[PDB]
């Protein structure tokens, strides 16, 4: 609902809000997203 | 800690991408987390290569178009020393022989951070580090026709992930 | 265990990337099968045989026997 994650998908612009999609957020971890979460160090 | 953050604003994102009818989204998600960790240390946009993950990265457990993980992909950077850009090396949508050119290298790595597994944490990491790469259960028909709104869907798993995304920001609706 | 359910067994919790197929309280192939990282649905037959001309991102009719 309200509070979203703003995500980057790579099926190309076509698809969604310009390749992008607005995933719920704070909907208990809803579809994984915080399940497997990492960045690299540089 | 701000209400909303969009690191498309700041440049650390490049434009949408397409993997084609290959399973290499682990990839994507990587060069994704990495493009913006070089522009914030650089000051420098540069798109990285997926092939060259694709066709370099068996040894560190990915496995080219039939998946991957992020994380092996940010210790292949670390454990070659470099990753060459999309221009220089680009991508096919199948899994080739390993062409990667040092002198085309234009990414370097050092290891990688694990999230832990909280929203509270992940909104953290995104408000302080830029984009971050996730994994999400992708595979329900509502996400193949998703066009506007907040995507939610009942039958959606926080335990089983089949996609590698990269997430930009966050925010809310307006009142 | 079930065609379906050695399949789903050998794939991980977490799999970018790789098809892993849903199987329903019986052990048999659910009619819609998706695969997550490409971004598409198809319909299969009870032994996980993809339906010809089934693949897209739109809605889908599946059935069962
Ligand atoms: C699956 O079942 C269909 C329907 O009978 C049949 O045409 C097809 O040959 C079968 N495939 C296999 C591998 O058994």
């Amino acid at each position: 609902n309200n509070k979203y994650w703003l995500v980057k998908n790579s099926w190309g612009e076509e698809w969604g809000m310009g390749g992008y999609v607005k995933m719920a957020k704070d909907r208990r971890n809803h579809c994984g997203i915080a399940s497997a979460a990492s960045y690299p160090t540089v | 800690a701000p209400r909303s953050v969009d690191w498309r604003e700041k440049g650390y994102v490049t434009p949408v991408k397409n993997q084609g009818q290959c399973g290499s989204c682990w990839a994507f998600s990587a060069t994704g987390a990495l493009e913006g960790q070089m522009f914030r240390k650089t000051g420098r946009l540069i798109s990285l290569s997926e092939q060259n993950l694709v066709d370099c990265s068996g040894p560190q457990g990915n496995e080219g178009c039939n998946g991957g993980l992020m994380d092996y992909a940010f210790q292949y950077v670390q454990d070659n020393g470099g990753l060459d850009s999309e221009e220089s090396y680009p991508y096919e949508a199948t899994e080739e022989s390993c062409k990667y050119n040092p002198k085309y290298s234009v990414a370097n790595d050092t290891g990688f951070v694990d999230i832990p597994k909280q929203e509270k944490a992940l909104m953290k990491a995104v408000a302080t580090v830029g984009p971050i790469s996730v994994a999400i259960d992708a595979g329900h028909e509502s996400f193949l026709f998703y066009k506007e709104g907040i995507y939610f869907e009942p039958d959606c798993s926080s335990e089983d992930m089949d996609h590698g995304v990269l997430v930009v920001g966050y925010g809310f609706e307006s009142t | 265990l079930t065609k379906c359910q050695e399949e789903v067994s050998h794939i991980p919790a977490v799999h970018p990337g790789s098809f892993r197929p849903k199987c329903d309280e019986n052990g048999n192939y659910l009619p819609l099968q998706c695969y997550g990282s490409i971004g598409y649905c198809w319909c299969v037959f009870p032994n996980g045989t993809e339906v010809p001309n089934t693949r897209s991102r739109g809605h889908h009719n599946c059935s069962e026997s």
